[PDB]
């Protein structure tokens, strides 16, 4: 995840890496991503568990 | 408390306003389906809201 | 923790695992003996 934190002064290796077909997370797309998990279906998958 | 997920007990000592049955996990799944499962064929089915997606009801008053 | 290798583990590096590990589990046994001193055994709580 690009931006701050821990992560942060990686920034300008991020593109370097992408170019070996990897995808680096801006902190929108990865709360994006973790609000995925707090949706009905993931919350019945994870009480079944 | 089994079957309906509420303890009369309990509402004949502190009078809640408000309760609310919660249908997580395996336990609550089942006890929405015995609040689903009733009907007042005269078929209507009580509870009208409940249904598979339903995570929760909540039997409501205005002083107990 | 940066610049901080084997030889380096120190009063910090134990700070940071207590915050990280021992007090994350230590929330989650407060949630779970809140919700079992109440009978809640049908709301459970999503740890992320
Ligand atoms: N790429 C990434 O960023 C990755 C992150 N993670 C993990 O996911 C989580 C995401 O957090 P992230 O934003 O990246 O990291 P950060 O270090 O930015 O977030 C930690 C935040 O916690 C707060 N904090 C620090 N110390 C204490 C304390 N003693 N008590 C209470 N709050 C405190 C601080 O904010 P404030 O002082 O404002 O409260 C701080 O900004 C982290 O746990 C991280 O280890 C895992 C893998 C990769």
């Amino acid at each position: 995840t690009r931006g701050t934190g821990l992560m942060s002064a990686n920034n300008i290796i991020a593109e370097g890496i992408e170019k070996m077909g990897v995808r680096t997370f801006s902190q929108k797309e990865m709360a994006f991503n973790l609000l995925g998990l707090l949706t009905p279906e993931v919350v019945e998958l994870c009480q079944k568990s | 408390k089994d079957t309906y997920g509420f303890s009369i007990l309990d509402i004949v000592i502190n009078n809640p306003v408000n309760l609310t049955i919660h249908f997580g996990g395996e336990k609550g799944k089942r006890i929405r389906e015995n609040y689903s499962a009733m009907i007042f064929e005269t078929t209507e089915k009580i509870f009208k809201e409940i249904n598979e997606h339903s995570t929760s009801y909540t039997f409501r008053s205005e002083k107990g | 923790e940066q610049g901080i290798e084997l030889e380096h583990i120190d009063s910090k590096s134990e700070f940071a695992h207590r915050i990280m590990l021992t007090n994350i589990l230590r929330m989650m046994g407060c949630v779970k003996k809140q919700k079992s001193a109440r009978g809640i055994e049908t709301r459970p709580a999503q740890v992320i």
